[PDB]
């Protein structure tokens, strides 16, 4: 699809702010259902991170995760970006920006293409 | 209208024709705009 | 949305008891019948 | 979690290799689920149609899948070219829990 889908870095380390973007060029925002992220620490296979709306109202979000990260969106061009606070872990991870492309995606999932490229940020 | 399917199959018990995931649209709070929220039935609630 | 596994909804009675008192009721209603005939329950018809 | 076979699998170019979640009631009876990874060093991406089908549009003409109480997939067919490696990707009644734990690496004679 047309996509041009890209993320602005912070270094965040002994600091407990993390806010990161991204925003692409192709489509719209109500062009499908939402936009997703997922993290994976450097080794380890995948951590998911429940999702926004969009074209939509309601949120979801992840156990083990809770009262913790907040998402939100921007809506002046492709912003949907994030203001998770106070991180604590050792989790220096990679993360990536997904599209769904989706049928009803509202129980569970019909499946997630996110093409992404590298949304990277190593912050200890 | 109800845009609708069988919810949660490979489930291959005697529950397997029951409770239907269905979607839909409805009026928001202000009345130009639109919602999308969605909902489980069970087969005997809903026809086609 | 469903927390837990899927199951169904089902109603357990005792077996015996249920016996012991339809058998009851039948050796009751008998009189109303003639003391020799062959009486049989079935399930419902159908309708609605 | 999900178990997902680690990676020990012994691949080569006589394709004999086979890929099998383990998968609670719970677990397989969500839906069916992926098979859809690729090459680390970049977000690995694939498609499949959720199950044991062809993707959209093409991705590949070589695939095919099973589930029964269980995510299968035994892949047979020289393509030592696509030399990639997979992951799973499953729903689970934790919770309301979009969950996994895969990951595989194969090889090549
Ligand atoms: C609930 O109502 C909203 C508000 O209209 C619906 O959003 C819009 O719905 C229409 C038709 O349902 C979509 O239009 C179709 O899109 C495809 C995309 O290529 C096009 O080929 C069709 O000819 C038609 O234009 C539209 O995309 C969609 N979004 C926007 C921003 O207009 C929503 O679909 C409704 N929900 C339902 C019916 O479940
Ligand atoms: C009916 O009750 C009698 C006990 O008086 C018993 O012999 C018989 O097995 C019972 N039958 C059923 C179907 O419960
Ligand atoms: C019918 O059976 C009942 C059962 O006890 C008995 O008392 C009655 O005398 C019988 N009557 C006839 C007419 O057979």
């Amino acid at each position: 699809e047309v996509q041009l889908l890209e993320s602005g870095p912070g270094l965040v380390k002994p600091s407990e702010t993390l806010s990161l973007t991204c925003a692409v060029s192709g489509g719209s925002i109500s062009s499908s259902n939402w936009w997703s992220w997922i993290r994976q620490p450097p080794g380890k296979g995948l951590e998911w991170i429940g999702n926004i709306g969009g074209s939509s109202g309601n949120t979801y979000y992840n156990p083990s995760l809770k009262s913790r990260v907040t998402i939100s969106k921007d809506t002046s061009k492709n912003q949907f970006s994030l203001k998770l606070n106070s991180v604590t872990a050792a989790d220096t991870a990679v993360y990536y920006c997904a599209r769904d492309s989706s049928g009803w995606p509202w129980d569970n999932r019909f499946d997630v293409w996110g093409a992404g490229v590298l949304v990277t940020v190593s912050s200890a | 209208t109800l845009q609708c399917t069988n919810y949660a199959p490979n489930l291959l018990s005697n529950m397997r024709g029951e409770l239907k995931q269905c979607s839909f649209n409805m009026t928001t709070e202000l009345r130009d705009k639109k919602q999308k929220v969605y909902s489980l039935f069970y087969r005997l609630d809903v026809v086609q | 949305d469903i927390i837990g596994d899927i199951r169904m909804a089902h109603c357990n009675v005792s077996k015996a008891t249920w016996n012991e008192t339809l058998g009851k009721v039948v050796k009751q209603l008998r009189k109303h019948f003639g003391n020799n005939t062959i009486i049989r329950f079935a399930q419902s018809s159908g309708g609605d | 979690s999900a178990l997902t076979q680690p990676p020990s699998v012994s691949g080569a170019p006589g394709q004999r290799v086979t890929l099998s979640c383990t998968g609670s009631t719970s677990n397989i009876g969500g839906f069916y689920v992926q098979w859809y990874q690729q090459l680390p060093g970049t977000a690995p991406k694939l498609l499949i149609y959720e199950n044991n089908k062809r993707p959209s549009g093409l991705s590949d003409r070589f695939s095919g899948s099973q589930s029964g109480t269980s995510a299968s997939l035994t892949i047979t067919g020289l393509q030592s070219e696509d030399e990639a490696d997979y992951y799973c990707q499953s729903y689970d009644n934790s919770l309301s829990a979009q969950v996994f734990g895969g990951g595989t690496r194969l090889t090549v004679l």
